[PDB]
């Protein structure tokens, strides 16, 4: 019974910029997800620090910690709509509109200091030409070989940012519940 | 790295003689100790592997022993074909190392060298260069010391020596020594001497000549 | 059936780089470890580096580490060694070595390949200058006499020295070439009974294939 | 047979192609078995020694299932046993002991990813019965503690294989 | 819930010698057990290949695979009595008697080719002067810090070998069910 669950994480900061355009404008960005970011390489015979052959990421929880004070004026609001097919809205600095407003997966994020999170399930990128993927199924969730460095990106999220005359800074944590299989330890002697 | 020392570096033995050579490691190793045989223009060949295993195509007369730091290769009855260089190698821990190797030569009765001194060539002189050649052929042991004397003075500069391998037939050694000078500097001196001392003689053998 | 074939001999100029190849046959390289060994002339064997064709993992001797790069192409079942910034020190014979094919073979003699000679020289092909060596008229040896021929300033090796076009292949001693001033010099001596010479004429034939030149020198 | 007095191990591996198992059919039917589809339910791998019971210098090995084409490198005399701490290790004694493994195969879909199902009969996918380009199934890595005698094994491999789409061709006359 | 069980193993060979003494004589040996044998050292930030802080060995199963043929004559028998206090019978080549015959923990092992195993619980060596240890308790089984190299020996078994005129050779496997705690993974970036 070599099945194993754990919860895995990373965090990084991001800056939304101060702007000069008086009409409301939007900053589009995107979010791809590779586990090679999340892993340290192991040493010796075990190339990867985590002894497993297999993995499948059950959930992805993406957190949003602002550096933005509550005292900050020029307050805004954004949208948070999940992308799962690598077909992205083009990353733009000041879009005239919000392309994320009429997706089914849009959640609303206020700006600048408002806390946000999305608690969801990832999808990797199997073939870029086809972009084919499962329904929501834990039971027939397929397995992925734990590799050295050639691990697949998971297309997770497209994001929007209504632009402001101040900088908006966000400590963006990404947390993953990842399921595992086939513990594969190597023990050379001495 | 683990240092492998083989001893002796060069050894001579008559045929039918038993021979043993050793290889010691600075640190202990396992059955990752192998011996290779190498003949003059051929690639090294795996003679004994795992310290005591024969390797395909190896004669029965050969055996190997050891463990730990010390290993040895033995030949019960030496034959002519046995003459070669033997290298021990350790695949235990990188970098993988090789011993200096032991050159095994055929022993024979001592023999003095037959010296011959040769003056420069007229054709060679025309070019403005002059080379005096001295041949010391068919002698044993290989140890020999040659010196050049120009008018009784020792001349170290411009000398190039070359030795052949032990002769296949007679198992002797040969050496050639060439002293190269210019037409001018050569013309300036009268006597050229090729001197050689060999175990064979207490008195150094000399061969000389005077210009014409 | 197992065999490792290496690329042909190489002559290159200093400052240049070269890539040596070792193609395995009769077995798959993925199954074992490939090694390259260098041996200088009259020197000992030196292990350069090893690679696992499966992973691409490689180990090097520190001294070689900048200079040499080992790679392998499993598809082609070939292992390569690249040397850069060549110098004369680089001249030597290079051997590639491997093993059998797992399943408990850790043997199968050895396959240090045939070896590939690498010569690093700035020199251009130069025909040898052959000078006859005749005796000063001194009794060198009681009856018999020895003659010689000097082959100087040629490149690259080798050269063939025959006496009387082959009629004389007894008592002949051709000494290994030695480098002097970036060119090779060699000498061959021949011993014959005092009876025959100066009676019969003796000539030494040198041939330098690189230069496609053959010279004949008679000794007076 | 080996000469090294310390215990040493022989690593080997086992890939499985059905092209071994099939004869090519003739005429219009290229394959002797009339189906389009196949999926191998089980693989049973048997071990019949030629080794006598009277043989001394007795040993023991390990049998750990590999299903991802990432193999322990095939070696003649490994200093240790790499198969000792897998979850799939079964123990095989040497020289004359009978062994078998009754298990499920996995093919090799993409060598870069090496992705595969859980244990599921119901959502076991189908494979087109092909002429010669059939996939290897990565099945087993094996270990052999080395001995001073030769150990010989008539190794049977048995597969329960499920089929679909009978595809017979009958040209006339 | 960082609790984890696994089953850990090692194996090595052993030689009982051919003897010349016609009276029955006995070879005494002993068995200490360190987990540093069982572990490979990890690399990078994780010094040990197995990411845990804690361990406690639930069981120890010690196996005995003979190289000895069934066709071998001069057959013997030994004893197998568990030692758990580092006070050993002195290792001897040819003891006049069997010291292991009247222990409570003696199991009988026949010689030369007979298969044997002992399925039992280890005890480490806490203090050599006192040699103090628990009763049989899973629930109050104490924990041990997973260390780099200073790991404790576990005093496990004293063994006896009735001597013979032939060599007796045994591939002796030792298998441990070991319980674990406090997964402690390090992932440096990039």
């Amino acid at each position: 019974n070599g099945i194993f669950n754990t919860r895995l994480s990373c965090t990084f900061g991001y800056t939304v910029k101060a702007t000069t355009v008086r009409t409301p404008s939007w900053a589009v960005d995107m979010m791809r997800f590779n586990i090679n970011d999340f892993v340290p390489p192991g040493g010796g015979t075990n190339k990867i620090s985590i002894p497993f052959e297999y993995y499948r990421i059950r959930k992805v929880k993406v957190e949003f910690w602002p550096c933005s004070p509550i005292t900050q004026g020029d307050r805004g609001v954004g949208s948070t709509a999940v992308i799962l097919d690598d077909n992205f809205v083009t990353k733009a600095t000041a879009l005239t509109y919000d392309p994320y407003v009429n997706y089914s997966s849009r959640h609303t994020i206020p700006q600048p200091f408002s806390y946000h999170s999305r608690y969801f399930t990832p999808k990797p990128v199997l073939d870029s030409t086809i972009d084919y993927f499962q329904p929501n199924n834990k039971r027939n969730q397929l397995w992925l070989r734990l590799q050295t460095s050639a691990n697949v990106d998971h297309v997770g999220l497209g994001i929007a940012f209504e632009n402001s005359t101040y900088d908006q800074d966000y400590n963006i944590r990404v947390t993953m519940y990842v399921q595992f299989r086939e513990f594969n330890l190597k023990d050379p002697p001495l | 790295n683990i240092v492998m020392t083989q001893s002796p570096k060069s050894m001579s033995m008559s045929v039918g003689e038993r021979v043993t050579l050793s290889c010691k490691a600075s640190e202990n190793v396992g059955t990752f100790v192998f011996w290779y045989q190498q003949k003059p223009e051929q690639s090294p060949q795996l003679l004994i592997y795992g310290a005591s295993n024969r390797y395909t195509g190896v004669p029965d007369r050969f055996t190997g022993s050891g463990s730990a730091t010390d290993f040895t290769l033995t030949i019960n009855n030496v034959q002519a074909e046995d003459f070669v260089d033997y290298y021990c190698g350790q695949s235990y821990r990188y970098p993988l190392t090789f011993a200096a190797g032991t050159k095994l030569g055929l022993k024979r009765a001592d023999a003095a060298p037959t010296v011959s001194i040769f003056p420069p060539s007229s054709e060679q002189l025309t070019s403005g260069g002059a080379s005096v050649v001295c041949f010391l052929n068919n002698f044993y042991p290989k140890d020999i010391n040659v010196k050049w004397k120009i008018d009784g003075s020792e001349r170290q500069n411009g000398v190039l020596n070359s030795w052949t391998d032990q002769d296949s037939k007679d198992s002797t050694y040969s050496m050639s020594s060439t002293l190269t000078l210019t037409k001018d500097e050569y013309e300036r001196h009268n006597s050229y001497t090729c001197e050689a001392t060999h175990k064979t003689s207490t008195s150094p053998i000399v061969k000389s000549f005077n210009r014409n | 059936q197992v065999q490792l074939q290496q690329s042909g001999a190489e002559l290159v100029r200093p400052g240049v780089s070269v890539k040596i190849s070792c193609k395995g046959s009769g077995y798959t390289f993925t199954d074992y470890a490939i090694h390259w060994v260098k041996q200088s002339h009259a020197k000992s064997l030196e292990w350069i580096g090893l690679i696992s064709t499966y992973y691409g993992d490689a180990t090097y001797n520190q001294n070689f580490k900048g200079e040499a790069t080992m790679t392998v192409d499993k598809s082609s079942s070939t292992a390569y060694m690249e040397l850069a910034r060549l110098t004369s020190e680089d001249s030597a014979i290079y051997y590639c070595a491997r093993g059998p094919f797992s399943r408990y073979d850790y043997f199968a003699m050895d396959n240090w390949g045939q070896g590939t000679s690498v010569t690093v020289s700035s020199a251009k092909t130069t025909p040898p200058s052959v000078y006859p060596l005749a005796p000063g008229s001194a009794a060198q040896t009681n009856s018999m006499v020895t003659l010689g021929c000097l082959v100087k300033g040629y490149f690259p090796e080798p050269v063939t020295v025959t006496w009387n076009s082959g009629s004389l292949s007894s008592g002949v001693h051709t000494f290994p070439a030695v480098l002097q001033s970036d060119l090779y010099t060699l000498s061959s001596s021949v011993t014959v009974p005092s009876s025959t010479w100066p009676s019969e004429t003796v000539t030494c034939n040198v041939a330098h294939p690189a230069s496609s030149t053959k010279v004949d020198k008679k000794i007076v």
